[PDB]
């Protein structure tokens, strides 16, 4: 296994940059890895304070005290029983993946390869981060590497949603990441605190064309609209 | 050393005695200070080691004294080394 950790270019992550200026490594290398966490400083206040209230705990040694409780408490496990434990998983066990779960997968995977080919029709490029067929083989050893916590000799639906929720979580999010006339149509023709259901606003901007998507992700962002009961009432809530 | 440490003012007269030569700087001179007394290194029941070493960064203006303090500085440590920009390689500072 190799576990590697990178800083992007320019140091820190620079959001508005395009993550192909951001990213140093060929799309070679990277497709090499099962996943690819792009890690970014939230700078969230509630989240910065907590932080702040747990490091405390570090360095005051209290943490020295807590993590002896939570290991006596069986919520935790030392560095040495852990080591023996990932060693005895490594030789009792090498599940297979059960029929169900080998076709949860197998639509998984033309799922995100689709999300792919459209990220790159709307961005006009090829991606920096990859799906391939080893990123199929990915979520393979990661839902087998699941059931092989529990030593269970087969993996099964559970162990395939988290897979897929970890992949999700991790390399989909890494590669996640004219309409000025229109959204100035639609603050014109919408006034504030009135809804327009979305698909009426489709007919009259085809009428006249992808440009509508583009424009709802811009102002649901800002405060100016938001996507009430179930994404079909476009609501320009804010200015 | 235990006598002089009671003295309310002691960590001012320390800071004031940093680079006793150099006039003002005092911020630098308590950069310096803090950096050559350093912190605790900690290590949490062996599964966490945290640095203790405080690491200072000089920037600025010609002619205000940075690369005096940084000779005092290689005066006063108990173990010190001295590398100019261009004199130092990547393995000449960590290891070959
Ligand atoms: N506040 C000061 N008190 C006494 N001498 C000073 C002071 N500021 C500068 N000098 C003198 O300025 C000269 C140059 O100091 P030096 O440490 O090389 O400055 P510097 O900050 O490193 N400038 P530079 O090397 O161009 O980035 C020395 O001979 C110092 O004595
Ligand atoms: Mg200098």
């Amino acid at each position: 296994s190799v576990l590697a950790a990178a800083n992007p270019i320019y140091g820190r992550y620079d959001d508005l940059k395009s993550p192909g200026d951001n990213i140093d490594f060929q799309t070679t290398i990277l497709s090499r890895f099962d996943m690819i966490f792009i890690v970014k400083d939230d700078h969230n206040e509630e989240r910065d304070i907590s932080i702040a209230n747990h490091v405390i705990n570090i360095h005051t040694g209290n943490a020295n005290a807590m993590q002896n409780q939570q290991e006596e408490n069986g919520s935790e496990i030392s560095i040495e029983k852990m080591k023996r434990y990932i060693t005895y998983c490594r030789l009792k066990c090498a599940p297979r993946l059960s029929p169900q779960a080998a076709e949860k997968l197998s639509s998984n995977f033309v799922t995100i390869r689709k999300q792919l080919l459209i990220n790159e029709l709307e961005s006009t490029e090829r991606s920096s981060i990859p799906i391939t067929i080893r990123q199929l083989e990915a979520i393979i050893r990661i839902t087998e590497s699941l059931a092989k916590l529990e030593l269970s000799p087969i993996a099964q639906e559970r162990h395939v949603d988290e897979a897929i929720r970890l992949f999700q979580a991790s390399t989909m999010d890494a590669a996640s990441q004219e309409i000025r006339r229109f959204e100035q149509e639609l603050k014109r023709r919408l006034p504030i605190g009135w809804s327009t259901s979305y698909q009426t606003l489709r007919r009259e901007f085809v009428d006249t064309q992808l440009a509508l998507d583009k424009a709802l992700y811009a102002l649901e962002k800002h405060e100016t609209i938001q996507l009430r009961h179930q994404g079909q009432n476009i609501y320009r809530s804010g200015v | 050393f235990r006598k002089i440490s009671r003295d309310r003012g002691i960590i001012d007269k320390i800071i004031s005695s940093m680079a006793p030569s150099i006039y003002g700087h005092r911020d630098i001179k308590t950069a310096v200070a803090c950096s050559l007394f350093g912190g605790v290194p900690k290590n949490v029941n062996g599964k966490h080691s945290i640095r203790g070493d405080i690491n200072v960064l000089l920037l600025g203006d010609p002619g205000t004294a940075k690369s005096q303090i940084l000779k005092y500085v290689e005066k006063t440590a108990h173990r010190a080394v001295f590398a100019t920009g261009q004199g130092a390689s990547a393995v000449g500072l960590t290891a070959s």
